[PDB]
């Protein structure tokens, strides 16, 4: 068995990581207490579920997690909140003072000085690891924790893991519910200094998961719960081949085998089905055939674009719950005849499965039903990069003047870095038109 | 439509399905860069001491 | 009050579209690049449909088709017929002269045909009443040489073919440019060219992504547009046959 | 992070009471210091302004000035011992409406007492985010003095946000013909010495009070209500709980795109027994009738904006609202910032409203106020006309014909983004 350490960086990713370990527990059995009934090897392990925590003498089971706030408020809402006793106090790291929504803030002057502390508890990790593949990293795009720190954490994590997996869960910024109109700023600085250093990142646009939550639950006003509790549910089921048996995507180097060609394309789009409302007081179940479809509707992708108008370089099924094979290659064949599906040329157009017979948890009392059967699809599109041109666009908007550069500077940033990192991003965007049009 | 490695346990199944075939910077220059700007910081700063100190100085003139 | 831009300055058809609106005292025009608008008539290339449609508490409508130039492309065409399932098909011309088409009399004259057909945001297919043959023949026209000459009609001779032309073409590419649950909508306008042959036989020969009018047709077909296509979508306080 | 409040001169102490009484009413402070209220919302982030005693409460305020009278009527005021002792500072001979006074001679005197009780605030702060100072720029006291204090702040604090509340003179409600000396020199100081500054003219303060409240005679106590409800409205963010942490550094960050264009347009409503519908907030808000600055804003184009709602409302048709008004007038938002419009909102609303709106706008049209000021200005500058007011405390003319140089620069940079 081989572990994997998820750091958590900024306010979207502390919270998005209360939201998954909350979910795992539920999921693995293990309670607040941090003690797991069905676990029998007391003390220890090589299960599945240890690849995400550790064991103690008295039978505890541990987050093999490192949660990093720039500022206290929020990490302390876990120090303080229903899972305090499941962490221990030295993976909780907090600072004084907050990034601003400033990328060089987070990178140059406030991340500078916090930085070999961080390493040094995430070697404390390492060093409880028999075979450790590599890190999930969760983060904002927009804050400037989010970005400029972790920009800096992964430059030094190549360094001293050059040898680890590093894959990315990365919420990209919506106007209707953003912080910061520097936002598309950090944005574009943190995926530059961060492209070479990430293997695979999975970016859940705001925008989307907003919509999501009112067409799809009817909530008018949708919550950083909310939000984050439908963020958890898609990430458990990327990550459920972490953690339970099974023989796809069993460890961090099948993630960019499986789902990226390109080492520089490498941002998945996700789509997942069904989101149904826990107060829907009639509904009826959904179908492998239903569910498989709407994997081929924007609507149900973290991120909006049109798969239709792209190529495709890799896609991968994850059911979860009560799914057959047959069910799903007669669910495939249909949808092929109706659908526009593309793939590359150099690349074979077909699909790669995994189910996992037990059904989805949900939080008890929250926002979405329980379902008998639902699927998370990674594609490889060229369509995301509609993602890209959105964000470069609106960069390009505010630079042309230097509106708020002087921020940037001020922190000793040159305004070098900025031309620098956009003209990374139009090559990026270049990449993709070539992979997916003619 | 070919199935193919298909492989099964207690938890699910997971098989490939086909409809076609095909036809880092180092420590020692992260601290550079880190402290060029460190340096550009201090130089700005002191700039404005350095502004401030004449102000001083029209003060007393005046 | 709805807001609108204007990105393809030199298009005949939408400049008399900008203008009708405006006079409906109930749109106003932005300047190209402000985002907040409901109602897009945009370049006839590199459209940026990547940014339509992401912003919130705004219904946004585009004149045009992302995917449509697949139809609008002869290399594109002819690989579109030739490829898909859909079509085969015994009406377009053997493709990688039509040495016998129809004359009219007198003055052994040759001619084609322009169809005018709107495709909405639901994806109904609507087409002009008024086809076009100053060199310039109109249907009332040519419908009455047809009796007089061959004892048919427009409807009879020609139309059929054309409307099953029209629909099979535009059913074919429906679920690759369909808008029905996107984030922005779009419709568009087209152009087709007809050639009709001795024994009364339709052929296509290009379709046309930015076509322009014919002078006395500018006006009942622009304002069709706004009733069928912008209206439709933005309400306010026929002239076509649905296929 | 912790505030710590200076107040300067009379205009700026006087104001600067109002604001403590009103917040103290809100975070259920009473006047001698004890809390009293039925919430912790009151209390959460009530160590930004307040700090502890018999666990009292006492504000983290330093009164400024050069003479006594203002402050023992502060003393002598409703809430005026919730102050502390020790911080009150001041002389006895006053600065004569005459900025030179106030930054070179008489202020000059005073400022490092000042400076010790900001040092003694400072010190004992776990996380300090800056300073806030109110004051008048048409005097000598709060204008003087009032930006030599800014100027010994940033070259201690050079890493701490400055924030002022800047009274702005004019003809209509004014003391002295020598308010537009006293206020050019002060916009050069502020230009370069503040990250925020609320630009409040009393102009506009006395339209409101006479063309919209209905007072035929305003005083300076109906003038200072409006401010002192813009003020609890501007900083309501900072001393309640929100889905945001608002701080002053995030605030400068995001509504100054440029450094030396932070000067912000406030704006309020209500300025009665039926509450406003969350539609009738966000058209007054952004009313040119409601705004406090006097500038039309149809005038200009706004950078940025920031919106808070008080009051228990429709946060979906709160959005829907702000929207709205975007869409139906984007003639008048900037294209080139993307989404410079934000929105805030807190339950708790302020005494005697159930629903209440203020509006913070970063405009050029700000550069009107600025060019009213530079013709006062230019109009006696160009006779020497009161000069020697000045000349006689040791000033030039080289250090005016300076600041009607950076100003008129100031208006020119505005007027560069009013295009673009
Ligand atoms: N989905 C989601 N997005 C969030 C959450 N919190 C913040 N965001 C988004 O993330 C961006 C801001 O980043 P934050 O995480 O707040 O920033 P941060 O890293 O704490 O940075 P500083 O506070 O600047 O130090 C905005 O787009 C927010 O909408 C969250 O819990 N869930
Ligand atoms: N709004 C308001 N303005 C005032 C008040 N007192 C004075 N002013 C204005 O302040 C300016 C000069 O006053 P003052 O503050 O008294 O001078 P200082 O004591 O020398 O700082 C003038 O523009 C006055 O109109 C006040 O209480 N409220
Ligand atoms: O902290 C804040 C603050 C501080 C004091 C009073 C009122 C507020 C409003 C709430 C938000 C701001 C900060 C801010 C985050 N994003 C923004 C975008 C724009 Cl255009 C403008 C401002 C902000
Ligand atoms: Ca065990
Ligand atoms: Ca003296
Ligand atoms: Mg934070
Ligand atoms: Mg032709
Ligand atoms: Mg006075």
């Amino acid at each position: 068995m081989r572990e994997c350490i998820s750091i958590h960086v900024g306010q979207a990713g502390v919270q998005i990581g209360n939201a998954c370990w909350e979910l795992y527990c539920l999921e693995h059995g293990i309670q607040p207490d941090g003690q797991m009934p069905s676990d029998k090897t007391i003390g220890g392990g090589d299960d599945s579920f240890n690849t995400f925590f550790s064991e103690t003498g008295a039978g505890k089971h541990v987050p093999r997690a490192v949660f990093v706030d720039l500022e206290p408020t929020v990490i302390d809402e876990v120090r303080t909140g229903t899972y305090r006793q499941l962490f221990h106090p030295e993976q909780l790291i907090t600072g004084k003072e907050d990034a601003a929504n400033n990328y060089a803030r987070g990178h140059y002057t406030i991340g500078k000085e916090i930085i070999d502390l961080v390493l040094d508890r995430i070697r404390k990790l390492a060093d409880q690891c028999t075979g450790l593949q590599g890190f999930l990293v969760f983060h904002s795009f927009g804050g400037g924790t989010g970005s400029g720190f972790t920009s800096l954490l992964m430059e030094r994590l190549s360094v001293d893991y050059g040898k680890k997996s590093k894959l990315e869960f990365s919420i990209y910024p919506a106007p209707q519910v953003s912080t910061a109109v520097v936002e598309p700023y950090n944005s574009i600085l943190t995926t530059h200094t961060t492209l070479e250093h990430s293997d695979c990142a999975f970016m859940v646009d705001n925008e989307a998961i907003y919509d999501i939550c009112r067409r799809n639950l009817d909530i008018e006003r949708p919550t950083y719960t909310n939000l984050n509790r439908l963020i958890s549910q898609i990430v458990s089921s990327i990550t459920a081949s972490l953690r339970f048996d099974g023989a796809l995507n069993v460890d961090l180097t099948e993630f960019q085998t499986n789902l990226v060609p390109y080492p520089r394309i490498h941002f998945p789009l996700a789509t997942y089905a069904p989101v149904i409302s826990a107060e829907k007081a009639y509904h009826e179940q959904l179908s492998v055939a239903e569910i498989t479809n709407a994997c081929f509707e924007p609507a149900n992708q973290m991120v909006k674009c049109d798969p239709r108008h792209g190529k495709y370089m890799a896609c991968c099924l994850l059911y979860r719950g009560d799914v057959v094979p047959k069910d799903v290659n007669a669910a495939i064949a249909t949808i092929k005849t109706k659908r526009s599906i593309q793939f590359v040329d150099w690349c074979p157009t077909g699909f790669k499965v995994g189910i996992n017979y037990q059904p989805p948890t949900v939080v008890p009392g929250g926002d979405l039903a329980k379902v008998q059967r639902a699927v998370c699809m990674l594609s490889n599109t060229t369509a995301i990069a509609e993602a890209w041109a959105r964000l470069d666009h609106k960069f390009d908007l505010m630079y042309a003047k230097r509106a708020f550069v002087h921020w940037y500077v001020g922190e000793g940033m040159e305004e070098g870095e900025f031309s620098e990192a956009r003209e990374d991003m139009a090559a990026l965007e270049k990449d993709y038109e070539e992979v997916g049009v003619d | 439509m070919e199935v193919i490695e298909l492989n099964k346990c207690t938890s699910g199944q997971s098989f490939e399905v086909i409809l076609k075939p095909p036809s880092d910077p180092s420590l020692e220059e992260i601290q550079k860069k880190l402290e060029a700007a460190e340096e550009r910081r201090k130089y700005q700063e002191a700039e404005l001491l350095k502004h401030l100190a004449e102000k001083r100085e029209h003060e007393r003139e005046v | 009050m709805y807001t609108f831009v204007v990105r393809d300055e030199n298009s005949s058809v939408y400049a008399e579209v900008s203008r009708l609106l405006l006079a409906t005292g109930q749109w106003k025009r932005l300047r190209k690049d402000n985002p907040r608008f409901n109602l897009m008539l945009g370049e006839r290339n590199r459209l940026p449909f990547g940014r339509l449609g992401h912003e919130p508490g705004l219904v946004q409508l585009v004149n045009y088709y992302r995917g449509a130039d697949k139809l609008c492309r002869k290399a594109s065409l002819v690989k579109l017929i030739k490829t898909s399932p859909e079509l085969s098909c015994t009406w377009f011309p053997e493709s990688y002269y039509l040495e016998k088409p129809l004359l009219l009399e007198p003055g052994h004259r040759k001619f084609d045909i322009r169809s005018w057909v709107l495709v909405d945001h639901l994806y109904n297919i609507y087409l002009y009443r008024e086809g076009v043959l100053g060199n310039e023949m109109f249907f009332e026209e040519f419908n009455q040489y047809l009796m007089d000459a061959l004892n048919t009609t427009l409807e009879n001779s020609i139309l059929l073919q054309i409307k099953h032309i029209i629909r099979s073409c535009l059913m074919c590419i429906e679920p690759a440019i369909s808008t029905k649950h996107l984030h922005y909508q779009s419709f568009q306008l087209f152009g087709f060219d007809f050639m009709v042959d001795e024994e009364l036989k339709v052929w296509l020969i290009e379709v046309n992504g930015a076509p322009a009018c014919a002078q006395k047709l500018y006006a009942e077909l622009c304002q069709g547009i706004v009733d069928v296509a912008i209206s439709s979508v933005f309400p306010l306080a026929s002239i076509f046959i649905k296929l | 992070r912790e505030i710590v409040h200076i107040q300067a001169g009379q205009c700026g102490n006087q104001i600067g009471a109002k604001f403590w009484e009103v917040i103290s009413d809100e975070h259920g402070i009473d006047p001698t210091g004890s809390y009293h209220g039925d919430s912790d919302l009151q209390l959460e982030r009530i160590n930004v302004y307040y700090n502890e005693a018999g666990n009292k409460y006492v504000p983290r305020a330093i009164l400024v000035d050069l003479e006594p009278g203002t402050m023992d009527s502060v003393r002598s005021g409703p809430f005026g011992q919730i102050f502390r002792p020790d911080n009150f500072v001041f002389g006895q001979s006053g600065a004569g409406n005459n900025w030179a006074k106030g930054h070179y001679t008489e202020g000059a005197e005073l400022v490092d007492s000042v400076l010790d009780v900001v040092r003694k605030e400072s010190e004992s702060c776990d996380c300090l985010q800056g300073f806030q100072l109110t004051h008048s720029l048409g005097g000598g006291t709060g204008s003087g003095m009032g930006t030599l204090l800014i100027s010994k702040i940033r070259e201690e604090y050079p890493d701490r946000i400055m924030n002022t509340f800047s009274v702005m003179p004019s003809p209509k409600v004014s003391d002295t013909v020598v308010e537009p000396y006293n206020a050019t020199l002060s916009v050069h100081q502020l230009v370069e010495n503040t990250d925020e500054t609320y630009c409040i003219d009393n102009e506009a303060l006395y339209d409101i009070c006479f063309r919209t409240l209905k007072l035929t005679t305003p005083t300076y106590g109906d003038l200072n209500h409006l401010v002192s409800a813009t003020m609890s409205g501007v900083t309501t963010c900072l001393r309640f709980p929100g889905q945001l942490n608002a701080d002053l550094r995030k605030l400068a960050v995001n509504m100054v795109p440029f450094p030396r264009l932070h000067f912000f347009m406030p704006g309020f409503a209500p300025l009665q027994y039926r509450a406003l519908t969350v539609p009738e907030l966000t058209q007054q808000m952004f009313d040119s009738k409601n705004m406090m600055a006097a500038c039309d804003p149809r005038h200009g184009r706004y950078l940025t904006v920031a919106a808070i709602f008080r009051g228990r409302m429709s946060m979906k048709e709160v959005d829907e609202q702000m929207l709205n008004v975007q869409n139906k007038n984007s003639s008048y938002f900037v294209e080139w910032i993307p989404n410079n419009v934000k929105t805030a909102v807190c339950d708790i609303p302020p005494r005697g409203l159930k629903m209440s709106a203020t509006f913070i706008g970063n405009s050029t049209a700000i550069q009107e106020l600025f060019k009213r000021i530079s013709e006062q200005f230019t109009a006696m500058f160009r006779r020497k006309a009161f000069l020697h007011w000045y000349t006689g405390e040791g000033m030039d003319e080289m250090e005016f014909t300076e600041a009607e140089s950076n100003m008129n620069d100031l208006v020119s940079e505005y007027q560069q983004y009013q295009d673009a």
